[PDB]
């Protein structure tokens, strides 16, 4: 979903 | 020394901000690197911190959430150490293409919080500070700032913060030391505030300043940044 999660 | 080996192992290197140096110190040009800076220090946190001792054991929301709330005291205080092994204190050393003299510091409409920052980094002089105890003082900044509702896994979070200060302890084996790192520790958490409004404020007028920020770090000051200047999220203090 978030760009964060999607990086992580 | 176990801990400490993987501490001195996973350390992150170098990370240039590529700031153009041959423009004017402008506010809209400093700013515009710190924050493609402030991203790639980001990715570099994420791989060190998921090579950390334990750290897995955390539910994954909770390891996003502890990186992204914890990522500007943990850029405050390795920054703070940069500047002293580098330049003794004596500028700021965000990165080698972007080391902030009392020029920038104002230019960067960042002058108070640059002034605390020099502090913190002459602190490291003042105090000592060994570079193991830089480490383990870092790592523990990890585990610093937590929702005042809990974590996902809660339980895990506090066994592992709980280790890490023990570590920090088996480092320093007096009970002086330990009333002052905790003490340093702790000073780095009203910088970060700081900070963090200020970035916040910056992002909302960002267009009429012209300050460019990448998506993921709009993001971050959009969702995770407002829980910390709402009280939602909150700094651990030793004292
Ligand atoms: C103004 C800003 O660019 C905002 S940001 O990096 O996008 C940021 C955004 C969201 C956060 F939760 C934390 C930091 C910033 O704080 N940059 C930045 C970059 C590098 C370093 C270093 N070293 C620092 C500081 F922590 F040292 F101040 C700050």
């Amino acid at each position: 979903d978030t760009l964060f999660s999607q990086h992580y | 020394p176990i801990f400490l080996n993987v501490l001195e192992a996973i350390e992150p290197g170098v990370v240039c901000a590529g700031h153009d140096n041959n423009q004017p110190d402008s506010f809209a040009a400093l700013l515009s690197s710190l924050n493609e800076l402030g991203e790639r220090q980001l990715v570099h946190v994420v791989k060190w911190a998921k090579a950390l001792p334990g750290f897995r054991n955390l539910h994954v929301d909770d390891q996003m959430a502890v990186i992204q709330y914890s990522l500007m005291g943990l850029m405050v205080f390795a920054m703070g150490w940069r500047s002293f092994t580098n330049v003794n204190s004596a500028m700021l050393y965000f990165a080698p293409d972007l080391v902030f003299n009392e020029y920038r510091m104002h230019k960067s409409r960042m002058y108070s919080q640059c002034v605390r920052m020099r502090h913190l980094s002459q602190e490291f002089g003042w105090l000592q500070i060994t570079p193991q105890e830089f480490l383990c003082m870092k790592a523990l900044l990890l585990f610093s700032i937590i929702p005042v509702d809990g974590l996902k896994n809660q339980k895990f979070f506090d066994e592992l913060r709980m280790n890490y200060i023990k570590e920090l302890d088996r480092i320093i084996a007096c009970s002086r030391r330990f009333y002052q790192l905790t003490k340093l520790l702790d000073s780095v958490q009203p910088i970060a505030r700081e900070l963090h409004q200020f970035t916040f404020d910056l992002l909302i007028k960002s267009h009429m300043v012209s300050v460019d920020f990448p998506e993921m770090m709009a993001e971050i000051i959009s969702v995770q940044v407002p829980k910390i200047l709402s009280g939602k999220v909150k700094p651990i203090y030793f004292h």
